[PDB]
């Protein structure tokens, strides 16, 4: 049993330092730009079997863009994750919303603002307020402080699933 | 090979699959543009394609004909432009005959529609489009996929079209519009689609919903389709009334009485979990542009003018009806719920906190009877709501209201921390952290705080969710009796307070939960780390021996962290051993702040010695890198100037931090020591001075450096000079030469990224001319013969400030060091400065600027220069 996954968000924000520091552990400092794509399976155990996401970093540059949209096709679940710390990341997550509902019909989108360890946010709680608007889940994450770091994968599974009393029997 | 087999190839997650995939299509759009559009849209026309295929197609000749960057976007369609009529027309042609061919639910030929029509429209070379939309929509022979694949066409073309191109044809699209959403329409589909085409075109309609009967038709359209058997429909068409409410509230003032209230109460009263959050978050919309409408009239009313828009108070007004909906809402609970569940549950406690700010003492009569009557019901849901609707409506009224009912209700809280049900624990610990947040007078009350303490102290031993609120709770009430203590003292320390009767129990207790082996679940142990770095920064002098004991409890444990590096074998071990790192080196950071010089004398050798070993541990390249610097910086700034000793020792990390530059934050913190580090040692820091210069030299240009990089250079390249005085000579032309190329840069002024840092950079370039000046002037006899190498130098300086005044963003700190700078010019060289400055008359205004500036220490610096300017004129 596994879904397909598509992690989107503009030029490095934390999608392939979070992608990294829940596939091995090790949480990774330098700024690499990710060439395109990337794939890369990440295995969670629940009280109702294990599953799998298959997570596609998504490059946020416009110039590694590649394909771009075309990762897109055949979704079932979706992370829109954009840097707490920049406030142009949270302002093109409605861009990347419209790119996801183009491709998916009725697929659920969790948002994630990433990287809340910083002690002096750009974007406050407060006005985060797209997840209001299209019924969508917000949890706010850090990949470096292990904040919520399986809160998303948690309510995804239960969402796709349907079963609300699934948890992470690690 | 076939085209097709490389979009069927475009979906497969293998990365060499995928890549040779991708460098096909690339090659294949550079090599020859309209063949291979033409072939995409033959592609994508074709209904025996797969789907797969003909989405992937579709979505290349979308990407190939827009991008997210608008001159990207605007050269790719003049590129479409320049493709000869014949091809163009050829595929305008498949994909509208792509249209009605589609068996996916979200179409994938409108996205293409979409992307033509944004060139073709402007040129007004396909003057075809909109009358084939319009006659396909409005066809009664037309079928269910035509007519909602045209619908969203439609859509798509009013969201990413200008709206000065189909302003004249904007009535035949919503008479399509308003024609395909009807009750008359058999399908949901297609209702479901027109509700979404208008949805996306509300931005595009904006010059029709100015005409009353368009208005009218549209309004009376969507509150008849909000009556949907349909669950789908009913979201999308609430959704449409809250983007209507935020972009034309200033027409809902006819329509919101009779119609649209009857429909969001009875859409907040359902029990369907999409229909009740809808209605929930169009109230909560609804506060939230009334309040964004009440900021802009407290603005107007401070330029004495009347707000382009005036709020008509319609939550205000309907509270009556808000309030006992929401908090019955808010019974709604599971014995399993998370906390951001995102319930209807959690949104109507967020739309009770947003009705609280926004009508401040108005939701307090209407939800007080509720806390009363369910205190202490017998159900634990109710008890859960009444704590959960006390917490939400403590931000927002007057607190001198809110203090008798918290001072009643405190027994009760206290009773209710010791609740059997776990929910009503966890949401009592939220509602006292609410309490010690935004009304802080009412924890720390002498009738009641013992109790509350040792309920506290209680609570550390709960469950990790109540402890969480419990340990920011103590963190809260510290602050607050920090605040509340310095009674007259007119110290910088207060001699004792309120928790000083029990400051050790409260330490050994957070000591003891950061040891708590379930710390990991909730955040935990990084709370309660938090929480004793608060409290000892928000700490008196009577509880020195506590903090002395603390700092080494907290060294103790660094050294065990030193002793367990062979103990590393699994990679979720070690990254928790770095967790560890940085935790414990943050809190000797919070905790070596306040103890005193001499007892961190003796400590300092040990605490170098964990960061010297940890320093050979990470040797190669970084690891970490990062809190140790400024746990460095730390010690730096305890010792002062007998860091001496251990210079020699630290030169070489240093110098591999200098050298690394691939992370921002470890060349940043490296700076940071390398500042504090002259700020410590004045003079003393010359024999190193030459190889960390040709360290920052070398990192200077190197154009793969992050931004925020650049600015602490030059800010250290000041206090370099400011340190070390007339000895920056030798490097002193290459660091001027450095600066001017620099400073000669310029980036845009239109994003709002990079205005912070053009500001940033400016500060830091104005602080370097100031350390340089202030250090080759001497200290405290008269002009120098140092300062007259920079003599040609302030020309170009004087000429940079003028360029920043020319510019109009400005913030305090740049015009504070041009002020600062101004005044080491004139101090430094006499008329020549006056003159310079007089030949500019921006920079006059400039100086006016910052006098005007709220900030104290830019104005007082504004008012030197001034006066040094003065004296320069009255001098000669
Ligand atoms: N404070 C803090 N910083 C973070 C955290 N996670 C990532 N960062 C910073 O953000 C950067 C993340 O880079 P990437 O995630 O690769 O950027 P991207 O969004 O994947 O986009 P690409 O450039 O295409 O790879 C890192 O270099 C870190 O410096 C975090 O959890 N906490
Ligand atoms: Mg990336």
């Amino acid at each position: 049993v596994q879904f397909k996954l598509v992690l989107v968000g503009d030029g490095g924000t934390g999608k392939t330092t979070f992608v990294k520091r829940h596939l091995t552990g090790e949480f990774e400092k330098k700024y690499v730009a990710t060439l395109g794509v990337e794939v890369h399976p990440l295995v969670f155990h629940t009280n109702r079997g294990p599953i799998k996401f298959n997570v596609w970093d998504t490059a946020g540059q416009e110039k590694f863009g590649g394909l771009r949209d075309g990762y897109y096709i055949q979704a079932q679940c979706a992370i829109i994750m954009f840097d707490v710390t920049s406030r142009v990341t949270y302002k093109n997550v409605p861009n990347w919303h419209r790119d996801l509902v183009r491709v998916c019909e009725n697929i659920p989108i969790v948002l994630c603002g990433n990287k809340v360890d910083i002690k002096d946010r750009k974007v406050k709680a407060k006005s985060i307020v797209f997840h209001r608007k299209k019924n969508l889940q917000y949890y706010d994450i850090s990949a470096k402080s292990n904040y919520n770091f399986e809160k998303p994968f948690l309510w995804l599974a239960r969402k796709l699933i349907g079963d609300p009393n699934l948890e992470f029997a690690a | 090979m076939e085209l097709i087999t490389i979009l069927e190839k475009t979906v497969s997650p293998d990365r060499l699959e995928l890549e040779a995939a991708q460098k096909f299509l690339e090659r294949a759009a550079v090599e020859n543009l309209p063949t291979f559009l033409v072939e995409l849209s033959r592609v994508l026309a074709n209904p025996g394609n797969s789907q797969v295929a003909r989405v992937a197609a579709g979505l290349q000749i979308k990407n190939s004909l827009t991008s997210k960057d608008p001159d990207i976007k605007a050269q790719y369609q003049q590129r479409w432009l320049a493709i000869d009529a014949n091809a163009r027309r050829e595929v305008k042609n498949y994909v509208l005959h792509t249209l009605g061919t589609e068996t996916y639910r979200p179409s994938s030929a409108s996205q293409c529609v979409a992307g033509i029509a944004c060139a073709e429209i402007p040129v007004n070379q396909w003057p075809e489009l909109i009358p084939q939309l319009v006659a396909n929509v409005t066809n009664p022979n037309s079928t269910e996929h035509m007519k909602e694949s045209t619908l969203e066409a439609i859509g798509y073309i009013c969201q990413d079209i200008d709206p000065e191109q189909l302003q004249d044809k904007s009535n035949e699209i919503l008479t399509a519009i308003i024609q395909g959403m009807r009750k008359e329409e058999p399908s949901n589909n297609v209702k479901l689609a027109a509700t979404n085409a208008l949805l996306n075109s509300l931005e595009f309609t904006k010059a029709n919903f100015d005409k009353e009967s368009e208005r009218h038709f549209i309004m009376q359209v969507v509150c008849e389709a909000t009556q949907c058997p349909d669950t789908r429909v009913r979201v999308a068409a609430l959704q449409n009334l809250v983007k209507i409410m935020s972009l034309y509230y200033q027409y809902m003032e006819t329509y919101m009485g009779p119609a649209l209230f009857a429909i969001t109460i009875e859409a907040m009263k359902s029990d369907i979990d999409e229909v009740a959050l809808q209605g929930i978050e169009f109230w909560s919309n609804v506060c939230d542009e009334e309040m964004d409408l009440a900021i802009e009239a407290s603005e107007a009313a401070e330029q004495g003018r009347p707000p382009e828009h005036t709020s008509k108070f319609y939550a205000k007004g309907a509270l009556q009806y808000l309030v006992p909906i929401l908090t019955q809402t808010l019974t709604k609970q599971d014995e399993n719920d998370d906390d951001d569940d995102w319930n209807p549950c959690k949104a109507a406690g967020v739309c009770l906190m947003l009705l609280a700010t926004c009508c401040e003492d108005d939701i307090v009569p209407h939800v007080l009877p509720f806390i009363k009557e369910h205190i202490k019901n017998p159900d634990w849901r109710y008890r859960d709501a009444a704590v959960m609707a006390f917490g939400c409506i403590l931000e927002g009224p007057e607190p001198s209201q809110l203090k008798p009912l918290v001072i009643q209700a405190m027994p009760t809280l206290i009773e209710l921390m010791k609740d059997p049900s776990v929910v009503v624990r966890d949401t009592a610990a939220w509602t006292v952290g609410r309490i010690c947040e935004l009304l802080p007078e009412a924890a720390i009350n002498d009738v009641y705080l013992a109790p509350l303490l040792q309920c506290l102290i209680e609570g550390l031993s709960a469950e990790p969710r109540v402890a969480s609120n419990v340990c920011w709770a103590f963190s809260s009430l510290a602050e607050a009796a920090y605040e509340a203590a310095d009674v007259a003292d007119d110290q910088e320390e207060p001699a004792t307070y309120c928790l000083s009767s029990s400051f050790e129990l409260i330490v050994q207790k957070l000591l003891e939960t950061t040891d708590r082996p379930d710390g990991h679940q909730n955040n935990l142990r990084s709370s309660a780390y938090e929480s004793l770095m608060e409290i000892v920064k928000n700490s008196a002098k009577d509880c020195y021996p506590a903090v002395q004991k603390t700092t080494l409890v907290i060294m103790e444990r660094l050294q065990q962290v030193l002793q367990m590096e062979s103990h590393i074998q699994s990679t979720s071990d070690r990254i928790q051993f770095n967790d560890l790192q940085s935790l414990l080196c943050a809190t000797l950071q919070n905790v070596l702040r306040k103890v005193q010089h001499q007892d961190a004398l003796q400590i300092s050798d040990v605490v170098m010695a964990s960061l010297l070993r940890m320093f050979q541990s990470t040797a190669g390249s970084g690891g970490v890198q990062e809190d140790a610097l400024m746990a460095v910086s730390t010690l730096v700034e305890v010792l002062g100037g007998e860091f001496l000793k251990y210079m020699e020792a630290f030169k070489p990390f240093l110098g591999i931090g200098l050298k690394n530059y691939a992370e921002y934050q470890v060349c940043l913190a490296a700076v940071g020591l390398v500042g504090d580090l002259c700020r410590a040692l004045q003079s003393n820091i010359i024999p190193f001075c030459d190889e960390v210069m040709q360290l920052l030299l070398e990192n200077l240009g190197n154009e793969n450096v992050h931004r925020s990089v650049k600015p602490q250079i030059l800010s250290v390249f000041g206090d370099i000079a400011l340190a070390i005085g007339g000895e920056f000579k030798k490097y002193l032309e290459v660091v001027l030469n450095t600066l001017q190329q620099a400073s000669q840069a310029q980036v845009d002024k239109s994003d709002y990224d990079m205005v912070d840092y053009l500001n940033e950079l400016r500060e830091s370039c104005l602080e370097a001319y100031t350390g340089i000046v202030q250090g080759l002037k001497g200290d405290q006899e008269n002009v120098h013969p140092d300062v007259m190498l920079v003599q040609p130098r302030v020309e170009f300086i004087l000429s940079f400030i003028d360029h920043i005044a020319g510019d109009e963003d400005h913030t305090d700190g740049v015009v504070a060091c041009a002020a600062g700078l101004i005044g080491d010019l004139c101090t430094a060289f006499g008329k020549d400065v006056l003159k310079l400055v007089e030949a500019r008359p921006m920079i006059h205004e400039l100086l006016t600027e910052g006098r005007r500036s709220k900030t104290n220490k830019a104005k007082t610096l504004a008012r030197w220069a001034t006066k040094e300017l003065r004296k320069l004129k009255n001098q000669a």
